[PDB]
């Protein structure tokens, strides 16, 4: 989860096409590889608003806390028994 | 008492150890079993657990945990689920053949131990997990359990005390890992005998997820004698915190390999030279002795001269007491081949669940197989030491510890033999 | 020696297996030993019962055990491959199991293995061409003071020499059945030079019993 720690700013993907000579992926998009790293959401919003870029924000998706118990694998009457181990 | 050993027949718990008398109910009642059992059952759980705690009984399975303190983990009010005493009769340890003798020759003592120990912990029934190779012993115990049901000693209204207690026998199917308590619980539940992590302890979540105590045949079978004869009687033998009598299996390179009952803190030299007829070729022919079955590190002849055969004297002797299965090895023994065959046992008997034992016990078998021939260099001795220390204390159960400890004992006492093996390999194969 | 299966014409899911009706009553008695809701606890005894009826386990005994216990078939395959008694190949009529761990190896079980091999003409793992004997090499059988020793299908033949085990193989080829014990003079596990203990008459009931009990 080390790659899920920071905020990012990428742009919309533009056209890529086959180079006639070599079959390479040509582009006319200068901002195609531009990826910026931000610590918070507000810093990325401020850098988008500062440069006149139109943005959308997706909120951070944190994994919810799970209830883990090794002894639930061997319950007397519940369905959460394991059939093997 | 400063000198131990020399145990008389009036103090032997396991009379009819040798099959010399009738193992059935008319024989067992005439030797002292099933006497005043209703009076033991009617004095409650706390009296019986106090008599086991006062007797200083420790677990005979190899761990040596205090048995009364272990069994009082079940002394708690019910929460709907039943409670189960489970008798560990697997006995897959190399050197160990004593619970076979208890089940084959004193079966009603095991049944009465199941009844008394199950009343002490409030258990509904007793599942005895016997070894599947012990088929004649299993049918032997089954005839005894039918005799104890038909006499009203177990079952509905057990011994006339108003207690309902069944006794079951579950046969294993050939895995040494099913002697470990949680893997035995998994094997009763109909799965692979793979050990559980702790917590939960079996007293919380055991067989079928009920409260459960797993105990050895021997520590269950001595419990009616500890109730009848008293705890202070059984605690009058051996050193303090090493109380009682013990079945000792002497095998290997002795003249008369035998199962024998003996006092706890007996000398090992006195035990071998009294009950086994000495080492083959005299005591000067002694090379090493694995004191307690295969999971304990060997100790050489210089250590075995004055060592006492209880838990504390062997832990201070940088080994263990274990199942007290004395494998005796003479000076005509390739000791590296014997420890390599023992590590070969531990990789053919390992359930493969967690990474350190599954990978490292096979890798120790490969390094020991190169050490037997000598196809190695002396940096690999310390390499094998560090591999055994990476296995120890990192596995789920103690088969990793029990497979690392023979390697450690062999290195620690016989590094020069490994070194001269490898250097003569180098000077004759290059 | 493999732990995957391939359907052969003598081992496939259409190999005929079914329990005898008296074995169905035995399976009823087995399943009644375990709590209700935990019928899967009878996987080991019913699979051993199927091996005792059939001699070995095809993959229809495993499917029948999975069918009459309402468990997944993979959960029976796990048990059948985990435990080393379940013969997933057809073994001979007398399955000889020589112990070669250290308490039997120190008392020269290799000479017994060599004697069984040169008597039967086979090696470790092979079956005789008339399907009477399968010689495999096993781990500690739990009869260590009676070392060296073999097991032949249920029975422990103990304190063996090469002559003793050759006599056993002779009378197993002769259709008889031998006596399962130590082949030396002693009876079960005592010291061979007489009893070093338990010679006195045992006391009987009431001896050493504490007061108030
Ligand atoms: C690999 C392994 C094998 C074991 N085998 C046995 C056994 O065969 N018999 C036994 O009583 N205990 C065996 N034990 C010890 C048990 O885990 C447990 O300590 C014992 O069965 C019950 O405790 P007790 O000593 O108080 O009776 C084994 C432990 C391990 C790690
Ligand atoms: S230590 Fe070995 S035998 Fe035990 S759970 Fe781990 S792999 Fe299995
Ligand atoms: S060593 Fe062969 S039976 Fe235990």
């Amino acid at each position: 989860v080390n790659n899920t720690k920071k905020w990012k700013m990428e742009f919309d993907t533009r056209e890529r096409w086959e180079n006639p000579l070599m079959g390479w992926a040509s582009t006319a998009d200068p901002l195609s590889n531009l990826v910026l790293t931000f610590s918070t959401k507000e810093d990325a919003i401020a850098f988008a608003e500062k440069n006149g870029w139109s943005y959308d924000v997706e909120e951070r998706k944190v994994p919810k806390p799970k209830s883990k118990s090794y002894g639930a694998n061997f319950s007397w009457n519940k369905r959460t028994r394991v059939s093997t181990k | 008492k400063t000198s131990f050993g020399s145990l008389k027949d009036e103090d032997r718990i396991f009379t009819n150890l040798y099959g010399r008398h009738d193992w059935r109910l008319k024989g067992a009642q005439s030797r002292g079993d099933w006497y005043k059992t209703k009076e033991i059952l009617l004095k409650g759980p706390d009296w019986i657990l106090g008599e086991v705690k006062t007797s200083g009984l420790r677990g005979r399975g190899g761990a040596g945990f205090p048995t009364g303190l272990k069994w009082s983990f079940m002394n708690k009010p019910s929460d709907g689920r039943p409670k189960y005493l489970v008798v560990n009769a697997d006995e897959g340890e190399p050197g160990t053949c004593k619970d076979r003798e208890i089940i084959r020759h004193d079966p009603h003592k095991l049944v009465e131990g199941c009844l008394v120990g199950g009343r002490a912990m409030g258990a509904r029934a007793a599942y005895i997990y016997i070894r599947g190779e012990f088929y004649n012993e299993a049918s032997n115990l089954q005839v005894a359990i039918r005799e104890a049901y038909e006499a009203g000693l177990i079952g509905k209204n057990a011994c006339g005390s108003g207690y309902d207690f069944d006794v079951f026998v579950v046969r294993g199917a050939g895995a040494y890992i099913c002697g470990e308590e949680t893997a035995l619980i998994e094997s009763i539940e109909g799965k692979q005998g793979k050990p559980r992590l702790k917590p939960p302890f079996p007293a919380d979540v055991g067989v079928f997820g009920c409260p459960t105590t797993v105990a050895n045949v021997e520590t269950v079978a001595v419990s009616p004698t500890i109730c009848r004869r008293g705890g202070a009687w059984f605690a009058s033998f051996g050193r303090e915190r090493n109380s009682g009598t013990k079945l000792f299996n002497i095998s290997g390179h002795v003249n008369n390999p035998c199962t024998v009952e003996e006092e706890m803190s007996v000398p090992l030299k006195e035990l071998i030279e009294k009950h086994a007829g000495g080492v083959t070729g005299g005591w000067d022919n002694l090379l090493a002795v694995i004191p307690g079955g295969s999971s304990t590190p060997l100790i050489p002849k210089s250590v075995c001269e004055t060592v006492l055969m209880d838990f504390d004297a062997l832990i201070q002797a940088q080994t263990g007491l274990g199942t007290a299965a004395v494998i005796v090895m003479d000076r005509s023994t390739d000791i590296v081949k014997a420890i390599a065959r023992l590590i070969e046992f531990y990789k053919h008997e390992s359930c493969g669940q967690c990474t350190p034992c599954r990978e490292g016990v096979d890798w120790m078998n490969k390094v020991m197989a190169r050490f037997v021939r000598g196809d190695a260099r002396p940096a690999e001795i310390d390499s094998l030491w560090e591999i055994s220390k990476q296995i120890e204390g990192h596995t789920i159960c103690a088969l990793g510890d029990g497979a690392a400890w023979p390697v450690q004992g062999l290195i620690r006492h016989f590094r020069p033999e490994l070194e001269e093996r490898m250097q003569r390999f180098a000077q004759q194969h290059q | 020696a493999l732990f995957v299966h391939r359907d052969t014409p003598k081992n496939n899911p259409e190999t005929p297996f079914d329990f005898t009706p008296e074995n169905y009553k035995r399976i009823e008695a087995i399943v009644k030993n375990y709590p209700e809701g935990h019928k899967a606890a009878a996987v080991l005894p019913v699979l051993d019962l199927a091996q005792r009826q059939n001699g070995w386990l095809p993959i229809s005994a495993m499917n029948k055990v999975a069918e009459i216990l309402q468990v997944p078939p993979m959960r029976v395959y796990e048990v059948a491959t985990f435990y080393t008694m379940y013969n997933r190949k057809p073994v001979g009529k007398y399955h000889i199991q020589v112990c070669t761990t250290t308490p039997c190896m120190l008392r020269n079980s290799d000479s017994i293995l060599e004697a069984i091999q040169k008597k039967l003409g086979i090696k470790v793992g092979e079956t005789t061409p008339d399907k009477l004997f399968t010689l495999i090499e096993v781990e500690c059988l739990g009869a260590c003071v009676n070392a060296p020793m073999v097991q032949i299908n249920d029975n422990y033949y103990e304190d063996l020499t090469p002559k003793d085990i050759e006599e056993i193989i002779d009378e197993l080829k002769a259709g008889k059945i031998p006596k399962p014990g130590p082949r030396s003079g002693r009876f079960s596990c005592e010291p061979a030079g007489g009893l070093t203990s338990l010679t006195e008459p045992p006391k009987g009931p009431g001896f050493g019993v504490q007061a108030g009990l």
